[PDB]
């Protein structure tokens, strides 16, 4: 209510909306000047444009939310902690603890005594404060085994129910995850896929939507461009409104306004291609100790689809979205052809 | 009085008029059964009272203290009259009840249950040890050196051997009667809970004939009567007066029964 806009802003908003360049402009305009791996932020906009609402006031069934989770993982040299401390300075409901930042109990049920009432109290959590928001997470593979069977509850039921000697609780909490895991080494080992490298099960590894692989640019050539441009960045100490026109705050309402007045819907579009090619897509019986395609993908796919149809504000589903969705998937779904 | 005498007299015309078990009714002989063994813990059946005279359910709650006292006078004036040699060992009596048509679970009793007949059970936890008490008011005058005489409330009359004088006083550590004492903490069983929460509890007092009978971690059955601590410092208050609750013990039944136990039919 305290952010309802005037109709004059709709001019500039839909003016940005009217061009296919918008898919790339905001992906370019998140970072201050970081002009590498822009192939990924174009998917992060699908969480910034925080998903779809196929509401469940209909029958009470199945609670299939537009559940979006996507993660990054690679070396510590890439600016994951830095980028995400900046993303803390982007997202409204910004939380930022991290792997071995606080335990499961360190994330839920901060139950303890208070001298204000001077009495013992059933008390707070951390995740549930960020309902529908985000929590940037770092250095994931340091957390205790008690934790990380908590997130199974949320990621796969999107709920929480708590019971201690005091209260038994059935609260509400749901949100989208971001996190920036790291391995037990400095570098991901080649000839050792992520299927075993990082510390997780045989098929719960791939159980996230898609982990957009990241690694240091293994190339000396790129070093000069940033070592020059991003030091001149400091050396001049101000910015310039080049072709990718940075709007000071008018960009931010295209994010803001576009959660509320939209309801993506499917006519005939984003079903039929894999419904056709399912034979060769589902010959996945072959493999020695592998992981591959399963009949859950299209849930996540319809999610990503109606997400990218939200951008451009297509109230009916987008058909182009399917193409870059397939691109998104097969960008990293045979990183283990081996 | 006319009617207010009839209570003991109906007990007298009860314990040799009401009969079961094909003659030679128990309480004709249960009382001497107990005076033999020097126990002084005679026990009453309520169902037998309903079989003989049902009057004794409405006459009771208006002050069951007085009901129990008018009970014990009868056991005295029976036993110590018919066994006059007896007046050596204890010289005091009271009675017990073990038949009540109701088991009131915990977390069920309120101000409506005040100062009247009860049944409840649960489990013991930590409580005190074994301590004696006082029983009688007797002082020692300190001006004139006499004793004021024999007399939760103080008395202190002006009448005394010291020319009904000597407001001051002092006290000896003897020639006054004493009384054993013990406390308990009654908690409810972890079976019949509201399925996973904290439990509730009350404190209970038991008295001298009933001690070194209970134990930590035990099963329980008690008649009890609901107390009222008369003042936990009434004054400028909290959001509540600081008031409290106990039940006073009349008669226990244990549920384990780890002794040679059952009373005996005639045949
Ligand atoms: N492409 C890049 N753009 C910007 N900074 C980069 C880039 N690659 C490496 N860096 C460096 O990485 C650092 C931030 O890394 P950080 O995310 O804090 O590591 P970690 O998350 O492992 O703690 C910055 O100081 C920056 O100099």
């Amino acid at each position: 209510k305290d952010h309802i806009f005037p109709p004059e802003r709709v001019e500039l908003l839909q003016l940005l909306a009217k061009k296919p360049d918008i898919y790339d402009r905001l992906a370019r305009a998140i970072a201050p000047s970081i002009y590498e791996n822009d192939d990924i932020k174009k998917g992060i906009l699908l969480q910034l444009f925080g998903g779809t609402k196929k509401k469940h006031a209909t029958l009470g069934r199945q609670n299939f939310r537009s559940e979006i989770h996507l993660l990054l993982c690679g070396d510590p040299g890439t600016s994951k902690s830095q980028m995400l401390q900046y993303v803390f300075n982007l997202v409204p409901r910004s939380q930022y603890t991290s792997g071995r930042g606080s335990s499961a109990v360190g994330l839920t049920a901060y139950v303890t005594k208070d001298p204000e009432t001077r009495q013992l109290v059933l008390q707070t959590g951390a995740l549930v404060l960020a309902d529908n928001g985000v929590c940037c997470i770092d250095e994931f593979d340091k957390m205790n085994d008690s934790t990380r069977s908590v997130l199974h509850e949320v990621m796969e039921q999107q709920t929480l129910s708590i019971a201690k000697a005091g209260i038994i609780c059935q609260l509400n909490a749901r949100t989208s995850i971001l996190a920036a895991a790291n391995p037990a080494e400095s570098q991901w080992n080649k000839r050792k896929n992520i299927i075993d490298n990082v510390q997780l099960p045989h098929t719960l590894l791939s159980r996230f939507d898609l982990i957009f692989l990241v690694l240091d640019p293994q190339d000396e050539i790129f070093d000069k461009r940033l070592a020059s441009h991003l030091v001149s960045l400091y050396y001049v100490t101000r910015h310039e409104e080049e072709d990718t026109m940075f709007d000071m705050s008018v960009l931010r309402d295209y994010i803001a306004y576009a959660r509320e007045h939209l309801s993506p819907t499917l006519s005939d579009e984003a079903q039929q291609r894999l419904i056709q090619a399912y034979v060769d897509m589902r010959k996945v019986g072959a493999g020695r100790g592998q992981i591959s395609a399963y009949p859950r993908q299209l849930e996540s796919l319809i999610r990503l689809s109606e997400a990218h149809a939200k951008v451009r504000l297509s109230n009916q589903v987008e058909l182009l979205d399917v193409e870059e969705a397939w691109r998104l998937h097969r960008e990293a779904l045979k990183q283990s052809a081996t | 009085l006319g009617p207010r005498t009839e209570i003991a007299n109906r007990f007298q015309s009860f314990l040799r008029t009401f009969v079961d078990e094909r003659g030679a009714y128990t309480y004709r002989d249960r009382i001497r059964r107990m005076c033999e063994q020097n126990m002084s813990s005679f026990v009453v059946s309520y169902t037998d009272l309903a079989n003989k005279e049902h009057v004794l359910a409405y006459f009771l709650p208006e002050a069951p203290f007085q009901m129990l006292e008018i009970f014990d006078k009868v056991a005295k004036d029976m036993v110590l009259s018919i066994f006059p040699t007896y007046e050596r060992v204890t010289t005091e009596i009271h009675v017990r009840i073990s038949e009540l048509p109701l088991i009131e679970e915990l977390r069920t009793f309120r101000k409506l249950h005040l100062n009247q007949l009860v049944r409840t059970l649960g489990v013991v936890t930590a409580t005190t040890g074994v301590l004696p008490q006082l029983s009688v008011i007797k002082y020692d005058c300190v001006k004139c050196g006499y004793v004021l005489g024999p007399f939760n409330t103080e008395i202190k009359p002006g009448s005394c051997p010291e020319c009904q004088s000597t407001g001051p006083f002092s006290i000896n550590m003897e020639q006054t009667l004493y009384r054993n004492y013990q406390k308990i903490t009654l908690q409810e069983s972890p079976g019949r809970i509201p399925a996973g929460r904290i439990p509730r509890s009350k404190d209970v007092i038991l008295l001298a004939d009933l001690c070194d009978q209970c134990k930590p971690g035990d099963e329980l059955e008690v008649t009890g009567i609901y107390t009222n601590n008369y003042d936990g410092s009434l004054n400028t208050d909290q959001g509540f007066p600081v008031f409290a609750t106990v039940i006073i013990a009349n008669h226990v039944v244990v549920k384990d029964s780890k002794q040679v136990v059952q009373s005996l039919t005639d045949e």
